[PDB]
């Protein structure tokens, strides 16, 4: 927690949480780079260390609020978290290297740039609008596995937790939508004012 | 080391000038409410004396800070009265009020510029341009025009060859140099108008 | 309409322009000074480019009703010309976020700066289009006594660039292979020579030149500085003492 | 007064009718021209 | 020195400069005694509002010709960057105000 | 059998969640239990579970 949350205030030296704020759930912003950092915690003994491994991030399951997780398909996998998918569904995207086999997904360790979040056309943030004032909310589950890409244990953490994330961007459809209709609105008026001074 | 044998005597020296003090707005007075209460620097004199009394004998954390400068006021306000510093003061009081229009458009010029200057400013190079208060008087100690090097290595290599660090840079180096010989010219201008009407 | 729709256009613009203009405007200015604001634009940031391109999309409502407008004469007023060329850039960035897609990069990249100054000379506009009424006639009067002696002023500029660029090419022709490293081109070697204009650090380049080989030209660099600051400083301040001198002179 | 000993004083106070002092930080001041005797004592209930 | 200043005694004339401008003593006093009071002034204040509470900030607005000295630098444009990153520290947030307000005061006035 | 939470605590022993806004009062509780001032005669110590 204290990692990541200091990491984000040293990268975009800001912060700022929900307006419903939880101690055990912050939130996360949009404009923000997301690198995550992990911990290793063995029960039976104090220790508590730093996991320096590899592993893969994708996002298996998505909703507007709590209680509303749906889960996704092994193609919807596919067209949500890899490269290699030509339609505009990129939820979010990463400048590395290093990829699994077949190129699917991306191989992250602790020394990562980070994540940038897209949620382009075919993703939940395309088309949405609030329910009220305040900017729209969502919420991503998405597990950090360890299948094939360490080999200094013998079994894999399947981390499947859940983060928030507020001020969800507008489409550009949105904008050139509102932009549009304002200008024709606005010579609509102006037009009648001037016939209707003449 | 001194105030240990002192602190008595400077006691009873305060009570001594705080009574002359009063003694003398009290024989203002006799000739007139009025008279005294429509002065230009009667009125200073009497808020120094009231404030001073309130301080000494009702409880106050006024403290030696209001207790000192007042006295040194009254030292200011005694010393004008004999005749070979009043003309400069007199001119001083004049230039003011001609000084305030360049102080005025000094300040707005420096909000329609200080947009431009938080448009790359804030959450980068930060300390010294953000916070949107401490950028505008970063900006104020730049155009006083000492010691701006220490910014200058702020926002050194933000790509080390030319990125931003041209753009934004030669803008306010420009900026900085013409409004810092504007304001300075203005000032000695407004300077010597009002003593144009000291001689006159 | 030709001459009739611009004789309507004339009397439509002066009762319009003025009530929707003034109005639109100060609304622009008032989401504009809530924009920059860096403390409040985290409670923002989505309320906040919406209406930025609400009233861009009022802006160039604007210069479409003077393009239909009376046209040439439009032209000649400089104000007018900022006008259309920050409406020309603003709908280039309007559409190049607009069209998405691309190929360059992006995420508060430089060319996003260009478009948020070019969104502070779009404010700056806005700001002085809300000064129609009462500028005060006491810094108008200011201000106009302070412009009338323009072209003096600009021929000491010019002198002073012509002297700085010559101290430039002089200096950096003999920096060559004296640990240029803070002045390795052109840029950084006029930023030093405005920094020894300044009165910035140049007792500091004396010590950190003394730190090297090179001594004489320290005494170039003094002799250099002093010629060149009291000469210009003394110009500009006697000229404009006697520029608000004459207009002292008269009423 | 740190928020270690708000419990015990503000518990304390009303029954002693005296007020209650946490040592290790405690400085006097004086403004008279006498002789000052002070007796130190510890509230009941902690010690033999 | 002063044997080269009887040297420049003679050259009528530098004599007759001196005797141009020598009018002017009783003005350049009169400036001089408005800045030794101003001085005085903001020397008081400067001691009662950062060498009083004891706090740090010492030997600049602590003893009186150490804080004579740095009222004279801060007077004039020298300094004034180094010292203001060392009032900061000292948890007085208005000292920057109070600091900006002495600036552009004494510095425009006097020159 | 709740320390499954996905979200790392600061401290691990999940029994610091129990036992952290009560402990800045603990000598208080003594002084009532010693000198038989408290409950039903009971101190519940903080280290014991």
């Amino acid at each position: 927690v204290s990692y990541t949350i200091m990491h984000s205030e040293e990268i975009n030296k800001h912060y700022f949480d929900c307006v419903i704020k939880d101690a055990e759930m912050p939130c996360f912003l949009f404009r923000d780079l997301f690198q995550p950092f992990f911990l290793v915690q063995d029960l039976v003994t104090g220790d508590s260390g730093s996991f320096l491994g590899s592993y893969v991030l994708k996002v298996v399951g998505g909703g507007r609020t709590l209680n509303t997780i749906r889960d996704y398909t092994e193609e919807e996998i596919f067209r949500y978290n890899s490269p290699l998918d030509t339609t505009n569904s990129l939820i979010w995207k990463t400048k590395v290297e290093r990829t699994t086999e077949d190129k699917k997904f991306y191989i992250m360790s602790h020394e990562s740039p980070g994540v940038e979040w897209l949620c382009l056309e075919n993703s939940p943030c395309y088309d949405i609008i609030p329910q009220s004032i305040y900017p729209p909310e969502f919420f991503f589950k998405l597990l950090v596995s360890n299948r094939g890409v360490d080999n200094s244990t013998y079994c894999d953490y399947k981390l499947t937790f859940i983060v928030h994330i507020h001020g969800l961007p507008l489409s550009s459809k949105r904008t050139s939508f509102i932009v549009m209709v304002s200008t024709s609105f606005f010579i609509a008026l102006v037009v009648f004012y001037i016939l209707f001074c003449l | 080391y001194l105030g240990q044998k002192h602190y008595e005597l400077f006691s009873t020296i305060d009570d001594i000038v705080l009574t002359i003090l009063i003694c003398e707005v009290l024989l203002g007075w006799l000739n007139g409410f009025w008279i005294f209460w429509k002065d230009g620097w009667n009125i200073l004199n009497f808020a120094i004396v009231f404030i001073l009394f309130m301080g000494f004998f009702i409880k106050q954390l006024d403290m030696v800070a209001i207790t000192y400068p007042l006295r040194v006021l009254r030292l200011v306000h005694v010393c004008m009265a004999v005749e070979p510093l009043a003309r400069i003061i007199k001119v001083i009081l004049q230039s003011m009020p001609d000084l305030a229009n360049v102080m005025a458009l000094i300040l707005f010029f420096m909000l329609v510029f200080s947009v431009f200057g938080v448009t790359l400013f804030g959450a980068f190079v930060p300390k010294h341009f953000q916070n949107m208060g401490v950028a505008l008087y970063t900006l104020f100690i730049c155009i006083t025009q000492d010691g701006w090097l220490d910014i200058y290595t702020d926002f050194q290599m933000d790509e080390r060859e030319y990125a931003m660090e041209v753009g934004g840079a030669i803008y306010f180096a420009v900026f900085i140099t013409l409004g810092a010989f504007i304001g300075l010219n203005l000032f000695v201008v407004v300077v010597t108008t009002n003593l144009e009407q000291m001689m006159k | 309409l030709l001459g009739l729709q611009q004789m309507i256009l004339s009397l439509t613009q002066s009762l319009g322009f003025e009530t929707f203009i003034f109005i639109v405007v100060c609304l622009n200015t008032v989401i504009l000074v809530a924009q920059t604001f860096t403390e409040l634009e985290i409670r923002g940031e989505w309320y906040f480019m919406v209406l930025d391109s609400i009233f861009l999309s009022i802006y160039v409502l604007e210069a479409v009703l003077k393009l239909i407008a009376l046209g040439l004469e439009y032209f000649y007023d400089p104000w007018n010309n900022l006008d259309f060329f920050i409406m020309v850039m603003a709908v280039l960035d309007f559409v190049l976020l607009q069209i998405n897609s691309l190929s360059y990069s992006f995420y508060n990249h430089s060319l996003f700066r260009i478009l948020k100054v070019f969104k502070s000379m779009r404010a700056l506009r806005a700001i002085r289009v809300l000064r129609r009424l009462s500028i005060l006639t006491s810094l108008h009067e200011v201000a106009g006594t302070l412009s009338g002696s323009l072209p003096s002023i600009t021929a000491i500029l010019t002198l002073m660039f012509t002297c700085l660029f010559l101290f430039s090419v002089v200096l950096r022709a003999l920096f060559q292979d004296s640990d240029p490293k803070r002045f390795q081109n052109i840029f950084t070697t006029l930023f030093t020579l405005f920094t020894m204009l300044t009165l910035d650090d140049w007792s500091l380049i004396y010590i950190d030149n003394r730190a090297q080989g090179a001594w004489y030209i320290i005494p170039i660099l003094m002799i250099y500085i002093v010629i060149q600051y009291f000469i210009f400083l003394n110009l500009v301040i006697a000229v404009l003492v006697d520029n608000f001198q004459m207009a002292l002179l008269k009423g | 007064e740190p928020e270690n000993v708000k419990k015990m004083k503000h518990y304390l106070e009303p029954l002693l009718k005296t007020p209650v002092y946490n040592p290790l930080g405690l400085n006097l001041t004086i403004q008279g021209s006498e002789l000052f005797h002070f007796k130190v004592s510890v509230v009941p209930g902690v010690s033999f | 020195s002063l044997r080269i200043l009887k040297l420049i005694s003679y050259s009528r004339g530098i004599r007759t400069l001196i005797i141009a401008v020598g009018e002017t003593v009783y003005t350049v006093a009169s400036v001089l005694t408005l800045l030794f009071l101003l001085m005085f002034v903001f020397a008081i204040l400067g001691f009662c509002l950062f060498g009083v509470t004891d706090r740090g900030d010492l030997e600049n607005w602590g003893n009186l010709a150490s804080a004579f000295f740095t009222l004279f630098s801060l007077a004039t444009v020298d300094g004034w960057t180094d010292l203001q990153e060392e009032l900061d520290k000292r948890k007085f947030t208005v000292s920057r105000a109070f600091t900006i307000l002495f600036i552009l005061l004494a510095s425009f006035i006097f020159l | 059998s709740k320390y499954d939470k996905p979200y790392a605590d600061p401290v691990h022993d999940p029994t610091w969640r129990w036992w952290q806004h009560k402990t800045k009062d603990k000598d208080y509780f003594f002084y009532l239990f010693s000198n038989r001032l408290a409950a039903e005669g009971i101190y519940i110590n903080m280290n014991a579970y």
